[PDB]
């Protein structure tokens, strides 16, 4: 924000976002698989109960 | 975790910025609270099995079993079994995690209600 | 001044710098976490070059006036460890003359002072020692580090800052480290002092370098010496015999290489061990 | 080395404009400031302008101030000098060159080649 | 919050449960600026306030760095009659670091102030001092009478008017050589067309204005991409506690809550990073103490409430806040009689989970209805 | 407020040819219609040429009719004039205006500042 | 066809030294060898320097053999010729020639417009 | 197409292949991860059938 | 698979540039490694026994 002006700014943010935004797509990507994996273990864990 | 505030800190250009990249935001946030209400239905469908709460008899006769290392005790501040506080104290920052929205705690069942299920689940069996 | 006399030139040794050469990648204070850098370290367990200074007792003995200069590439590490304060002050330039600015640190027994400026290095540097008769006490009267000095561009002094100069016998009593880096323009520094009883080889305690001053220095350094205090063998109690005496002393010389270290912080922000990712 | 190359330049009338652009190659990592320097035929060098690292600071001769423009691109790692109002006394041979602005004389550690610029009457 | 949460949903009714609509955060009071006592100041004001001031053939050059060019308290005492500068205006430098600064100072007369001009030439300017056309500093001059002028007048000034060739910017030379005309030469004699370079200079009280001496410091500021030694004033504001509020510790920016802390630093250290390398404590640079940051209060707005049928009121429940914190929380702008009421007010009941207002605290325990969290469910039921 | 800058221009000879250029800057998107003007000396300004938004459809002056050139480049917001079959009495003070094109009058907002343009014989 | 736009020359004295300048545009991916030809008055054309499109192998002409350089940038497509110890003798009109290096006679593509250069005894 | 010229449409365009091709692969791992759960809840109800 | 070769073959230059990105290849061969160990673990326990 202080050292570039927007004009070159704008693409900057979108760049920083884009990666920002993929690595949060990863983290959760990654959280939904174990999240699937967690519920099998406790479906397992109820049965067993 | 909130998206907006995650990739953008309290910049009004970033979340302008951030908002023509459709409804990801939106997205993440709906599988993050799925993935919540998935883990509450597990642990209650694990955990809250029994309609009642048993309680064990005042008096520990058995025919001679012993079953204090696996029933809760009063003497301890937490009704808990010898076990259970093994357990408990044997597995140990997400505290210190929390600066750009991760707000992580919401228990629906807390240890103590986790804890007299399993002593009413206990109770019943015996 | 001129040539120095009495100039034995024997092979130099070498000996095991161990764990020491750990000084704080930067002024962050971390409190029970490890915390993994990459920064210009000494490597541990390396070769550090050997340097005393010592006069064996007899005729047959040999003195020592080891003043040589040692490139400085990307960064030397100093050790030293003394019982008599020998050691007040190192030399740091490129060209060793006029001709190109060098920085200067000397230490007349007080103060402290740090200069940066084209001074006429002479090729024998040091303090004279004298014992006036009337004055019986230890202090400085000889000054030949340089010719002349010209063209000044820093000054700093410190308060009065003396120990005994005595050159007494027996377990050494401190060590000093220090580390010299240059690099974006900044010559920074890092010293410890810590007390030992040993009289040989490194300790194999740890103790991490503190900074202590940084210089805003744009000149480049390639080449260092080291300043030593020289007794006057006529005018030395006991001794007799025209020349030059030194006490004992001696001074360690390491180069910092670019590694990767896993600096360990206690619970108050002490480096208490250090780990470098490239050894076994 | 520093090098420098200069482009632009050519025949200009009186009240016209022009521009200029140095571009500086090698160890320019140690470099924030260049300026352009330019001599009449049997005349010393005078400085004509200046442009920082980041932009301002730009100093300007006193026969020339409130007529000139400099901008200094980064990432090309060339400056862009524009003319206004120009005159034909400004008529002289161009160059830029890569100092450090000192106080009394400002130095130059390398020259660069230089291009000429003719202004008419 | 019942038409949030209708609008989150996209739909005009709702079932039983608990609905996240959006989220809250608390705004910075206006900054925070911190800096220590001070940094070491230039001696402008040896060369300023000085007794002896040399000639202005002979001008005194003084090297000044590693320090602050503190002329803010001299520039609006409005005490010189001339502080013109060149190329820079006089208060845009003062928030800018030099690396290079040097300071010439000179006594010359009240109508030869001109001649000390960038480019200027004349008797002066040609021969005693001479400025380039790269001229960033600013001549600042004022009156000397009471210090220059004595019963008797003075004769201790000396300038130079002939020389073989015009002086170089910035050049000083010093001679006793007679300056000798070409056409007549005179081979080392004070012969005709022949006149030594220095000349005797002097002022009296009953000079006019502009014949009185004044004293002239010229100070210059320059650019080197060496590390900078010279700067400008630093400001510092009052520092404040237990408040969510911007703040800029020598140049680390960012938004928090500084509160105090029991943990102590070592002599040296300044910052402090927890095991997710963010800032969490920052010293004070005026006084010794710790300040943790922590966040102001994060948190998420749920809105629990029956469905639509049956019932119409809503509770509102905010996730990691205070209750204390809940009327600052993004308020003080929506409308105001269905709002207030839901941020203030009775009702106010602090969980595990956070803040719940608008509903009513019961000690009696019934099977959940809502969940909320913490074993903490509400129900419309009475 | 919207600033016009002039560039190009100088002395040529007889049948010769030359370029011309305007650059507008500030709030531009309003900005649809340029027109070109001439103003010798003693003489009123006289409409040259003129560009639209789409860089078609332009219409030029009876006296400079099929022997001039401009187009309007909207990526760089500058529009270049190349004049040919140049004659003397084209010698004159070139401006650029900057307005909408209104039957009876030309509807001028901004105003520049002018280039020299000079023809010889 | 190639444009080729030319800058640099001036007023020198004897002993100075000059640089010429010019900058080719269009389809320029089919240039490797870059020609200078000079023209005095009342005298043919005739060759000055070569240089190859990798920078070496560069030929002069014998009369001025061992006292010119010049140097090619790919990157800003333009050709420098550097002159050392000019001499009145070397007062010509220098043009930017493209063509390719031919036994026999260079075979010279596209023509310039030429550049001024005097140097005085 | 119609109002940009293929040299910046060429980048335009781009961005817009990368948008929805990070949005179809982002659908495409959520219904494999549905898939996956309805292939557990299907395989649950057969062993109880 | 070996992220900071895969992508880059024998070049400094695009290992440094991919440096930027963060522990994104550090992620990738976390993850082929714990389904390496998973896929051995469920060997073992279905042969075993």
């Amino acid at each position: 924000l202080s050292r570039l002006d927007p004009p070159e700014a704008e693409v900057q943010i979108d760049r920083l976002i884009t990666g920002r935004l993929q690595s949060l797509q990863t983290y959760v990507t990654q959280q939904l698989i174990r999240a699937a994996e967690i519920r099998a273990s406790a479906n397992l864990a109820a049965t067993k109960m | 975790v909130d998206c907006t505030m995650y990739i953008c800190g309290d910049s009004t250009e970033c979340s302008n910025l951030l908002l023509q990249y459709g409804s990801f935001c939106t997205q993440l946030n709906r599988a993050l609270t799925g993935i919540a209400v998935e883990q509450d239905k597990n642990t209650q469908e694990v955990f809250a099995q029994v309609k009642q709460i048993y309680k064990t008899p005042p008096i520990k006769d058995f025919g001679g079993f012993n079953f204090s290392q696996i029933l809760p005790d009063p003497s301890k501040p937490s009704k808990r079994s010898f076990i259970e506080d093994l357990l408990f104290n044997k597995v140990t920052l997400i505290c210190a995690q929390k600066f750009n929205g991760l707000t992580v705690l919401p228990p629906l069942l807390t240890d103590e209600m986790i804890a007299q299920y399993t002593s009413a689940l206990l109770a019943g069996t015996i | 001044c001129v040539n120095l006399t009495t100039r034995t030139q024997l092979p130099p040794a070498y000996t095991n710098s161990f764990t020491r050469g750990v000084y704080y990648p930067d002024k962050v204070f971390r409190s029970s976490v490890l915390h993994s850098t990459q920064d210009l370290f000494l490597p541990f367990f390396s070769n550090v070059t050997w340097f005393h200074a010592i006069h064996v007792s007899g005729t047959n003995g040999t003195k020592r006036f080891d003043n040589p200069v040692l490139p400085f590439n990307d960064g030397v590490y100093f050790a030293s460890t003394e019982k008599s304060n020998i050691i007040r002050g190192w030399i740091f330039g490129t060209t060793l003359d006029s001709k190109t600015q060098s920085l200067l640190i000397v230490n007349n027994a007080t103060n402290v002072v740090i200069k940066v400026c084209e001074f006429q290095f002479c090729n024998d540097p040091f303090l004279g020692v004298y014992y006036h008769k009337n004055n019986k006490s230890w202090m400085e009267s000889e000054f030949r580090v340089y010719s002349s000095a010209n063209n000044c561009t820093f000054e700093y002094v410190s308060q009065p800052f003396l120990m005994d100069l005595e050159g007494k016998q027996g377990n050494f009593k401190n060590l000093r480290e220090f580390v010299f880096k240059n690099i974006d323009g900044y010559f920074k520094i890092y010293s410890k002092h810590t007390p030992i009883n040993l009289v040989r080889d490194l300790p194999q305690g740890f103790s991490a370098l503190e900074p202590l001053v940084d210089l805003p220095i744009g000149i480049n350094i390639t080449r260092f010496q080291t300043l030593l205090a020289l007794h006057r063998s006529y005018l030395t109690p006991g001794d007799s015999s025209s020349g030059w005496t030194a006490g004992a002393a001696a001074y360690y010389v390491g180069y910092l290489q670019p590694r990767t270290f896993l600096l360990k912080y206690n619970e108050n922000g002490t480096i208490t061990d250090a780990v470098d990712c490239a050894l076994d | 080395q520093v090098q420098l190359v200069e482009s632009g330049g050519g025949l200009v009338q009186a009240g016209g404009s022009l521009r200029l652009s140095c571009a500086a190659s090698g160890r320019t990592d140690s470099i924030s400031d260049m300026g352009w320097f330019r001599q009449a035929p049997g005349k010393e060098r005078e400085f004509v302008a200046v442009v920082g690292w980041s932009g301002g600071g730009t100093d300007y001769a006193h026969s020339v101030k409130g007529r000139f423009t400099i901008s200094r691109d980064n990432a090309k790692n060339t400056v862009y000098l524009q003319m206004n109002s120009l005159k034909p006394e400004d008529t002289a041979v161009y160059y830029c060159a890569v100092g450090s602005l000192r106080v009394g004389s400002f130095s130059v550690e390398y020259w660069g080649q230089g291009t000429q610029v003719t202004v008419s009457s | 919050p019942l038409s949030e949460t209708k609008c989150t949903l996209k739909s005009f009714t709702v079932e039983k449960g608990i609905y996240q609509t959006s989220n809250f955060r608390v705004q910075p009071t206006e900054s925070i600026v911190r800096f220590p006592n001070i940094t070491n100041l230039c001696p402008f004001g040896e060369v300023f306030n000085a007794t002896r001031f040399a000639s202005v053939y002979a001008w005194n050059r003084k090297r000044i760095s590693n320090c602050v060019a503190d002329y803010s308290v001299l520039y609006n005492s409005a005490s010189f009659s001339t502080f013109k500068c060149y190329g820079v205006s006089p208060t845009k430098l003062n928030d800018l670091c030099f690396t290079n600064v040097y300071a010439d100072s000179f006594v010359i007369r009240g109508d030869e102030v001109r001649q000390i001009a960038p480019g200027q030439t004349g008797k002066i300017a040609d021969y005693n001092y001479k400025l380039p056309d790269d001229f960033t500093g600013c001549v600042i001059a004022w009156n000397s009478n009471n210090l220059d002028s004595k019963v008797g007048g003075n004769y201790n000034y000396l300038y130079r008017l002939f020389r073989k060739s015009n002086l170089k910017p910035f050049e000083r030379d010093i001679s006793t050589e007679i300056y000798q005309a070409g056409s007549t030469p005179c081979n080392g004699v004070e012969g005709f067309n022949c006149y030594f370079p220095l000349q005797s200079y002097g002022f009296q009280p009953t000079n006019g204005v502009g014949y009185q001496p004044y004293r002239v410091v010229v100070l210059s500021f320059e650019l080197l991409h060496a590390p900078a030694t010279v700067c400008g004033p630093k400001k510092s504001t009052n520092l404040v506690k237990n408040k969510c509020v911007n703040f800029n510790f020598n140049g680390l920016t960012g938004t928090g809550v500084l509160t105090e802390s029991n943990k102590k630093f070592l002599p040296f250290q300044q910052f402090g990073r927890d095991i997710a390398d963010t800032t969490d404590a920052v010293r004070d640079p005026q006084t010794l103490e710790i300040l943790d940051i922590t966040p102001c209060s994060f948190g998420g707005v749920s809105v629990i409430t029956p469905g639509t049928n049956t019932s119409n009121q809503v509770a509102v429940l905010y996730q990691d806040v205070n209750c204390t914190e809940v009327p600052v929380a993004i308020h003080a702008d929506q409308l105001t009689p269905t709002w207030r009421v839901y941020s203030t007010g009775s009702n106010v009941f602090q969980t595990r989970a956070g803040c719940l207002i608008g509903a009513e605290h019961v000690n009696n325990s019934y099977e959940c209805d809502i969940p909320i969290g913490a074993g903490i469910c509400a129900s419309y039921q009475t």
